[PDB]
């Protein structure tokens, strides 16, 4: 059978360009004692050579093969018909949203599959190395910088231009973790002017630390207000609100009205990053862009971490390799499903059939 | 520092790790001269650049290209873990929670479960902090107090600039 | 009266206004009376009372082209020749060697035809440069693009799962715009390269940050060589290995862009990775510009040739060509006063006025 081999299938979501491992990703999987299997086709939404999975270590598969292996390290969820072909035993990893997903959940349930929710990771610090949410988000901080300039007014930038001084972009990263601080660096590397705001004191060295005003604290309830008060009269000054303000398991808080929005300078861009698990703005329009009356780009795009094709399947197959990492700690090439760390017993929500859903309470 | 010159150059194996006091302090400037110098001597340098280590993702690694170090030798994440035990002076530049035992061998600290870089018993692990104080903890870790693994009572730049010329 | 017109970008599917707010400010302060269209900077996301936050009146449709200085966003197309008056300070992209064509029609039309994009190439004159500066930001908008449809981060960052690695971008036929691409992709944290035949980019190259590939080998009489372009296309081989980015940067006005990758060579570049083709608005760098398109390459090269890059980044285009046009004003008006004193002493003036009320001045003294 194919215990040992790996199945990265061409993912069938609409909106995407991630398959689960780019060529290098597959290398990694190989490094780590297992061989990898992909879909044909891989390569396109990856914008990868389909050839150079072949050329880096990997059986290109015609598709339903990639199913039948040892683990299927998969971006999203399997949809019905993947479902039907999921292998009773087969470690199956990928964006479950569990508690989102109850009948999903089931379906996996009499398939029989060691389901771990790469979405679901518990999420404390190694499980964040683990944790496909990580580097999708962290994707998706870049992604806003980005997308943000490809319907952006302005540069980023206050370069002193022959023509003239450029006014420069005031990066306002609400939610400054994990994809607020990968939009921090991003933005402060431009030399756009960063302001960020997260709950967390931590956060604040970070904000100083890159030339960037931290925006203060002025909870939950009564202060969620003032938060709305400081984002009114913060979007005034500011250009990009790259808001990342989610809290997980939780909508996102509708915190950039759109009011707020219809206040701000025009040739701005607000990129709700918390789109798909919420949206923070309530102008999102999700899978799209929207463009105000005053002129502010509501980018509300869900799609985010989906959004880079080559590196978010580099990243998300990292989670996977580090996910493998400390499954098989030997890298012995077949997956011991450790029970014994917190992080693998809370991601694995499924051991093959029995829901195991989830861990002790290790609070995070 | 005085020490840490005559330590460096014993070496053979230096893990150097950026864990914050490098960025704060400027100490990746001067780190690229010393190495390239280490480099001149023969020695096995790694750069064991954690990601997640003080302050922001990357960060201490395009900061290390702004310092011109070689990205051969700078390796972001790699769990280097049989070079640990083969290193001599690690030069924890800061970084002591990111090598941390305390986070995840004991569930202690706040950073609950941190994949520290696990170089304890290794040949020498200077920790570059002025003072035993708390990082985002360093509750009870060996590498406070230990022989090899001890606390430099210096700053991160002061340090490596003797060092730099030293050696 | 002497009034500025600050038109709406008619040009189909372009997304500038000519002046911003900020710059309508600065249109004031020159002392002429400064009306915009209604709403003409909606492209570029100012509408009517955003030009009345800079204090701009709000020309209600034609009454925008009775104007002593219409300063147009790209040329006058017949419908909006029509629509000019003669003895109008009619300043635009205008592209003179592009254009012959409007040269003759703009000669009917009587007007002062001040080219923008023919703006004398030196120092003094860059301010004034709105060729340049307009390149300068689709360079930095080609960077932009690229990031849109690159598979990987311009910026390398160990993330909490994985290594990132620095992109590799090499810039081709490094014009202004090729600069200021080296610029924004160094901010963003990329390895920059450029190659151009001309040695006078290469100090400019080497401080915004980048490694200006030496040729592996008179300047016209190398460039026009056939072990050159050989040597051209090694550069390009050895390169399509490793990189990451490709910015085709060597427009030249009037000339369609030479067209330097042989498309076999795309193929055999690293996937996951860009070629944003500034040149597309005439012929275009690579061999695979299909102008308007990202052209995916079947190896996984999305070759970007956005003709519409000097736009696409509309109220920066707008800002900065806006004062580029205060430039030339602040030397038209010195007096303040509040008149066109179209100079021609003052030889970067003479170029830009390529037809003055009526008869063609162009070219001008070198
Ligand atoms: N990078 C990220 O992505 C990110 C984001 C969020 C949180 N964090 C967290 O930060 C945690 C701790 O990382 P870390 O240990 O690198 O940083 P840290 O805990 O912030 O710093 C640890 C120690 O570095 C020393 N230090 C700082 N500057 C120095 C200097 N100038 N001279 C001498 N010593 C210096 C300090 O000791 P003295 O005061 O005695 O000098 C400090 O106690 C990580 O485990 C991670 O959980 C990282
Ligand atoms: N140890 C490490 O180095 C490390 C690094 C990054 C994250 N983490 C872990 O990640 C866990 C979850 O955080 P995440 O960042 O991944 O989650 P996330 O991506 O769901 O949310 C992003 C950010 O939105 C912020 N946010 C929510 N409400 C806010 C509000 N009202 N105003 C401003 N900001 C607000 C949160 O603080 C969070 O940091 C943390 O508990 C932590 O344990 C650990």
């Amino acid at each position: 059978h194919h215990h040992g081999r790996i199945g990265i299938p061409r993912e069938r979501l609409t909106n995407e360009t991630r398959v689960a491992a780019t060529p290098k990703t597959v290398e990694q999987l190989l490094k780590l004692g297992f061989t990898v299997a992909v879909e044909s086709g891989a390569g396109q939404l990856a914008s990868f050579d389909d050839k150079a999975f072949v050329q880096a270590g990997a059986e290109i598969v015609e598709g339903n093969s990639v199913w039948q292996s040892e683990i299927i390290l998969k971006v999203n969820a399997p949809l019905d018909d993947e479902i039907a072909l999921l292998n009773p035993g087969t470690t199956l990893v990928s964006f479950i949203w569990p508690a989102q997903n109850p009948e999903l959940m089931q379906k996996l349930a009499e398939r029989n599959v060691t389901v771990m929710a790469m979405d679901s990771v518990p999420r404390i610090s190694r499980a964040q190395s683990l944790d496909a949410l990580s580097s999708m988000a962290n994707i998706a901080g870049y992604r806003a910088i980005v997308e943000a300039a490809h319907e952006f007014g302005r540069f980023f930038t206050g370069q002193i231009t022959a023509a003239g001084k450029v006014p420069p972009a005031k990066v306002m990263v609400i939610g400054a973790g994990v994809a607020g601080l990968a939009a921090i660096g991003a933005a402060n590397s431009l030399g756009a002017i960063v302001r960020a705001f997260d709950t967390r004191p931590e956060v604040k060295e970070q904000v100083q630390s890159m030339g960037a005003e931290f925006l203060e604290l002025d909870m939950s309830d009564a202060f969620i207000k003032a938060e709305m008060e400081l984002f009114a009269a913060q979007a005034k000054e500011v250009d990009i609100i790259v808001t990342t303000a989610l809290i997980p398991g939780k909508p996102a808080p509708k915190l950039i009205t759109r009011e707020m929005v219809d206040s701000m300078k025009a040739g701005s861009v607000i990129v709700d990053l918390a789109a798909q698990n919420g949206g923070n703005c309530e102008y999102t329009v999700p899978g799209e862009i929207f463009t105000t009356e005053n002129g502010v780009k509501v980018i509300g795009y869900t799609d985010l971490p989906g959004r880079l094709p080559t590196q978010s399947s580099q990243l998300y197959g990292t989670n996977l390799v580090n996910l493998l990492k400390l499954l098989c700690k030997e890298k012995d090439g077949n997956i011991t499903v450790d029970f014994d760390d917190v992080v693998i017993r809370g991601v694995t929500v499924i051991r093959a059939g029995e829901i195991t859903w989830p861990a002790p309470p290790i609070q995070v | 520092a005085e020490e840490t010159a005559e330590l460096l150059k014993n070496s053979h194996s230096v893990i150097i790790t950026p864990g914050y006091g490098m960025a704060v302090a400027q100490a990746q400037y001067p780190v690229a001269e010393i190495t390239e110098k280490l480099r001149a001597r023969g020695i096995n340098v790694r750069f064991g650049i954690h990601p997640v280590a003080g302050r922001l993702p990357g960060h201490m690694n395009v900061l290390l290209a702004e310092a011109k170090v070689p990205y051969d030798i700078v390796l972001e994440m790699d769990e280097i873990n049989d070079d640990f035990a083969d290193t001599d002076t690690v030069l924890v530049i800061g970084a002591n929670d990111t090598v941390n035992p305390a986070a995840q061998d004991d569930p202690k600290s706040p950073i609950a479960g941190m994949p520290v870089l696990e170089v304890w018993k290794a040949q020498n692990v200077i920790v570059f902090k002025r003072s035993m104080n708390t990082g985002y903890a360093g509750v009870q870790n060996p590498l406070f107090f230990k022989e090899n693994t001890h606390m430099l009572f210096g700053d991160a730049k002061a340090s490596v600039d003797a060092i730099l010329k030293a050696l």
